């Protein structure tokens, strides 16, 4: 996958965070590792690169799950699957710039 | 040959309604996630929108809340962008960028506000 | 007999009192530690208490 600068610390077992709870989970007994390299010349473009998305709103994920469904998240009168009050989009873009 | 053709740009008054179009051939459009590319005189080029696969999933920048409406021709892989409630400072030049590998962007089109 | 009974009672009381010792942890109750700390650090504290 592709992440941002401060997101590197969140990609680790036992480390808390919004992204480390709703997008990717590392098991407490994880065996393996992480190789991260800068891609400013490939994933970044003038005007903003927005191809990479991360889940922002979610009610928790167990280790090593994939949640491809991005149904609208209800924060508490329900909007009934329509964008509006008490519900916001679950995905957010990074907006990488040079 | 993979190409881009632009259509719809031109002089317009604030508060209009028209179709903006980027037509490309030689590759499917549901293959990946395209985005749109705006140029105005200033610091750097400024983003507007992009939609994604497995559903529309339209996303807009913070300054464009609930104005652009997009109707989308799946049979013959065509875009349709539709503008609403125009105010001036967005005089710009438009491109539509897609990915099939190599970086690709066409020639764009002119849009002005009077 | 009174000495034997007193020894048993004080041994049980000492065990119960020792049950409420921090042992170098943040707190002597695990519910508060779980409510306050994160999985790994709370696991370390629970291991020390154990």
């Amino acid at each position: 996958f592709v992440i941002r600068g401060d997101e590197v610390r969140q990609i680790a077992p036992g480390q808390t965070g919004k992204i480390a709870d709703y997008n990717y989970k590392l098991p407490d007994d994880f065996t393996g590792c992480v190789i991260a390299w800068n891609s400013n010349n490939l994933d970044s473009k003038v005007g903003g690169n927005y191809n990479y998305l991360y889940r922002l709103f979610r009610k928790n994920l167990k280790p090593f799950e994939r949640d491809i469904s991005t149904e609208i998240y209800q924060a508490g009168t329900p909007c009934n699957g329509v964008e509006g009050f008490n519900c916001y989009f679950p995905l957010q873009s990074y907006g990488f710039q040079p | 040959q993979v190409q881009l053709v632009e259509s719809g740009g031109g002089l317009v008054q604030a508060g209009g309604s028209l179709r903006l179009s980027c037509a490309a051939s030689g590759f499917p459009v549901e293959s990946e996630n395209m985005h749109w590319y705006r140029q105005a005189p200033g610091k750097e080029r400024e983003w507007v929108a992009a939609i994604y696969s497995t559903g529309g999933w339209t996303l807009y920048a913070d300054s464009v809340k609930g104005r652009f409406t997009i109707s989308r021709d799946n049979a013959k892989n065509t875009v349709y962008l539709q503008m609403n409630s125009l105010k001036p400072e967005d005089t710009a030049v438009y491109y539509c960028a897609v990915q099939v590998g190599y970086w690709y962007e066409g020639q764009g089109t002119q849009v002005t506000v009077s | 007999l009174q000495d034997v009974v007193n020894q048993n009672a004080q041994a049980l009381n000492t065990l119960v009192k020792q049950l409420s010792s921090n042992f170098g942890a943040i707190s002597s109750v695990l519910n508060d530690i779980l409510s306050r700390l994160d999985p790994p650090e709370a696991e370390v504290q629970i291991d020390r208490l154990i």
